[PDB]
RNA sequence: UGCGAAAGCAGUUGAAGACAAGUGCUUGUCGUUCGUUAUAAAUGGCCU
């Protein structure tokens, strides 16, 4: 599993161990582990072989604000 | 004894040539003498420079994954 | 002025002021040489990143 | 409009209050009254600045304290009219101890970025053949003072 | 009132505003009446990003009180200024000072705002409009500020002189607000 | 130009004086005279060039 | 770079604030008008506040605050409240959004969205060949 | 040279105190010097021990006219700066400081032997005209 | 910090208490104390 930021894998055969700015969703919608964050922006993330992953990614004048170094 | 607080020593010998003066001093000797001081003045050089010393994305990148 | 020296220099011994004539000189020279040990600063340095990038 | 000539030569009181004009400031003033660190640097590497004038900005950057300030912010592409002017700024001796200093900064402050510019690398390589020129100059300027005490 | 960090009185003499420990508390108190009484703990105040940087920014330097208690100005080490509305401790930042604000006085009308630091420079902020007046190249940095008339025709300043490390050298400097020039140094 | 009386003060006697300038004075009421110039409009000078009226 | 507050039935000006540096390209309110939010060039969003009930009766703007989030131009500025929501969301030549609060835009937590979130996927990869 | 290098090598690992002889080989010349202290001088503690040696021995006798402990502790400056300084033994700063001391008088030598070595040439040059 | 010349020569940078954060333990802080000669960073730059 991937995302535009993060990338895991989980294996389905085993059991994990028990142990602000969005809407608050009080209304309805309607009416063995490996985790990553190492690499991001992913633009699409998939295997070229059993043990080749490719992972691709991303690579203006601005109004001029200074900050101050002393 | 030279040629054999070393510019106090050294100060002393530059005292020296000029009471000494230019009739007195003799060839021979000041042959002996400059090459001397060559020596000393390039070792002089060298110490120097070490003493300024003391005082001084790829588009494509291939890596294996830690899991 | 190195050749005036050499050769004229029994005359410019037995001269009474040396200072007040040769005032010129004695500023001149005096210059160059307080800037030598900025300068050999400076040239260290200048050797220390010039060996850096030129042995990579 | 019949008013302007008079001076009140008749008058009890005379009061005079305006300032004299003072002459108008350079760029590179402006910008440093102004605490432009940067802009004031890249004006004094300007075509037909005095080299008198381009030394005062140098010192007064330093004098303040800002010689770090001013040169963060800046690439080959930038830093080449500093250099260019320290290559001919360091034969003068009035702006050698200036050079000097500098110098050293955007060394230690632009190590890295010297490796991979080749143009910022011939600069130096310049820079090194003439600094060591002006240490024969100097160096024998000892040596004929050396002799100069030697007369007297 | 027990441990008293900070304490400043109105221009008027008759609202005391204090800050304690009892980290710390902000209380306002009429002197003469009964009719203001307030408190409230400064982390009310402070922001939170403040609250995540260093302690220069939690660090209060200078406070002033208006003549009415509605406004509380709050200086802090790190320069910026806070006034509060006591009403509602409602903040609103004003930032020019870039080190520690020394003095703070509100006006009597309440409408302008005068403060002094390390800059040597004073500063007129116009609250309305939120803009600014400045009295530069002072003699020294501004220990404190004042406002002294019926109709604010003077402004009193204390200058440190903080070049000459061995002794405080202070001088009282009376100005002319009208044309802002030494009336008497 | 004109004078101009406190309406509580009535001590206060002052009058201003102005013309196609930025600046204004002030001249309060016999060996000199006390002037002052008002010659600050705090960050709206853009709005007034001129104190003439 | 100015915001002017214009009194609307004599159509007169009430208030004139010289706040931003350079265009200000675009406004908010929220829902109460207690609070105006004004963005453009200088990639500054500025709050302006009516809050306080001596403000409301005297009917005086305030230039509380001030925040620099963006990296570029604020082109666009919007503002949402309701029970449980409240977001302050801008967006710009930087190509990305920015959500704030408008209540708390002073000091409440900000977020910067991804640039690209490849929901769909514009990239394709062939394991043969 | 190869035989001297992994002699040098060894020793570095042995803690011995023939260190200073091995730098001290004549077969030593500047490129290998560049080398050996780029692919071998891969830890810091072998970094350390040559620097104090070389220190000791040059602050010992810093008129020494052989050259060579010179150059390595010249080029042992400019390459390998960075870890150098990463070192915070206190001796390390103690051993600089005596190493600085020792060449810090070599710089105040030179002004003096400029204004010899002038004198010397107008002496020279004097008896050349008179035999001619 | 002491001495001295400016160069430098010797010697330091400790302990307790409290608070916050993270998870009794860890780090960081002090408008707290005792003793010794003993990075910064709230977009924040100067009138007429």
């Amino acid at each position: 599993f991937w995302g535009a930021t993060w990338i895991s894998r989980i294996d389905f055969d085993v059991d994990f161990p028990i142990n602000g700015l969005t809407i608050t969703d009080e209304s309805n919608f309607m009416n063995h582990f490996f985790f990553t964050d190492k690499y991001k922006p992913l633009l699409f993330v998939d295997l070229i072989s059993s043990n080749e992953l490719a992972i691709i990614e991303r690579n203006q004048k601005a109004f001029i604000q200074p900050k101050l170094v002393f | 004894f030279i040629t054999s607080q070393s510019t106090q020593l050294f100060q002393l010998l530059s005292l020296v040539l000029d009471s000494i003066g230019l009739f007195s001093l003799e060839g021979a000797l000041l042959e002996n003498l400059t090459l001397y001081i060559d020596k000393q003045v390039e070792i002089a050089e060298r110490n120097t420079e070490l003493w300024n010393l003391i005082d001084t994305l790829p588009t494509y990148t291939m890596e294996y994954l830690d899991i | 002025v190195k050749w005036c020296l050499i050769i004229h220099g029994g005359y410019l011994v037995s001269i009474p002021n040396l200072m007040s004539t040769l005032s010129s000189l004695h500023s001149t020279l005096k210059r160059r040489s307080d800037l030598l040990p900025r300068l050999l600063a400076l040239d260290a340095r200048l050797d220390c990143t010039i060996n850096k990038f030129k042995t990579l | 409009m019949r008013g302007s000539e008079y001076q009140g030569d008749q008058e009890h009181i005379i009061h005079n209050d305006k300032v004299r004009s003072q002459r108008r400031m350079r760029a590179f003033e402006r910008n440093i009254n102004q605490f432009k660190w940067s802009e004031a640097l890249d004006n004094a590497f300007v075509p037909g600045m005095a080299k008198e004038l381009t030394l005062t900005v140098l010192q007064e950057l330093r004098k303040r304290g800002k010689v770090r300030v001013a040169l963060y912010g800046r690439d080959e592409s930038t830093l080449e009219p500093l250099l260019n002017w320290c290559l001919k700024g360091i034969e003068d001796v009035r702006s050698a101890s200036i050079v000097a200093d500098w110098v050293a900064v955007v060394l230690e402050l632009y190590g890295n970025t010297l490796e991979s510019s080749p143009v910022l690398q011939e600069l130096m390589i310049d820079l090194k053949t003439k600094v060591r020129h002006e240490i024969h100059k100097s160096k024998e300027a000892q040596r004929i003072e050396g002799m100069l005490q030697l007369l007297t | 009132w027990h441990n008293v960090i900070l304490s400043n009185i109105s221009s008027n003499g008759k609202l005391l505003a204090h800050m304690c420990k009892d980290h710390k508390s902000i209380s306002v108190v009429s002197l003469f009446d009964d009719s203001v009484n307030l408190s409230f703990p400064l982390g009310s105040i402070l922001s939170s990003q403040t609250q995540s940087l260093s302690y220069n920014t939690r660090y209060v330097s200078s406070m002033a009180i208006d003549n009415m208690g509605q406004q509380l100005a709050v200086g802090f080490a790190s320069g910026v200024i806070s006034i509060v509305s006591l009403a509602d401790l409602q903040i609103r930042l004003l930032k020019w000072h870039i080190d520690s604000v020394l003095s703070l006085s509100f006006s009597h009308d309440g409408s302008y705002l005068l403060s002094g630091g390390w800059e040597k420079v004073m500063s007129l902020w116009q609250l309305e409009t939120n803009s600014q007046q400045f009295l530069p190249r002072l003699n020294g940095i501004i220990i404190d500020c004042q406002v002294l008339g019926p109709q604010g025709n003077y402004y009193s300043l204390i200058l440190q002189m903080t070049e000459n490390n061995s002794n405080s050298d202070y001088q009282f400097l009376l100005l002319n607000a009208s044309d802002l020039t030494s009336k008497l140094s | 130009c004109t004078f101009y009386t406190s309406l509580s003060n009535q001590n206060q006697q002052n009058i201003f004086t102005a013309g196609r300038r930025r600046y204004m004075h002030s001249w309060d009421l016999s060996q000199t005279a006390k002037i002052e110039k008002f010659s600050r409009l705090y960050g709206h000078e853009s709005t007034q060039r001129s104190f003439e009226n | 770079g100015s915001i002017k507050f214009w009194d609307f039935q004599f159509a007169t000006l009430n208030q004139s604030f010289k706040a931003h540096d350079a265009d200000v390209l675009c406004l908010t309110t929220d829902t109460d008008n207690n609070y105006v939010f004004s963005a453009g060039v200088d990639r500054k969003i500025f709050q302006f506040s009516q809050n306080t009930n001596k403000s409301q009766k005297n009917n005086r703007w305030v230039n509380s605050s001030n925040r620099l989030l963006h990296g570029n131009d604020i082109r666009a500025i919007c503002a949402y409240q309701s029970k449980g929501a409240d977001f302050l969301v801008s967006g710009g030549v930087e190509k990305t959004l920015v959500i704030n609060s408008l209540t708390s835009f002073s000091n409440g937590n900000y977020r910067k969205m991804p640039t690209v979130e490849p929901y769909s996927k514009n990239v394709l990869v062939n394991k043969e060949q | 040279q190869v035989e001297i290098a992994n002699i040098l090598s060894s020793h570095l690992e042995a803690n011995s105190t023939e260190i200073l002889d091995d730098l001290m080989s004549g077969s030593w010349t500047e490129p290998e010097i560049k080398k050996f202290i780029l692919t071998k001088i891969n830890t810091v503690d072998h970094l350390s021990k040559i620097f104090l040696t070389i220190s000791k021995s040059i602050t010992q006798n810093p008129w020494n006219e052989e050259n060579l402990l010179p150059l390595w502790l010249k080029w042992l400056l400019t390459l390998k700066s960075g870890e150098l300084n990463s070192i915070k033994d206190k001796h390390t700063k103690k051993n600089c400081k005596h190493l600085k001391s020792a060449l810090r008088s070599s710089e105040e030598i030179l002004p003096v032997l400029l204004g010899i070595q002038g004198r010397l040439e107008m002496l020279r040059r004097q008896a050349k005209l008179r035999e001619d």
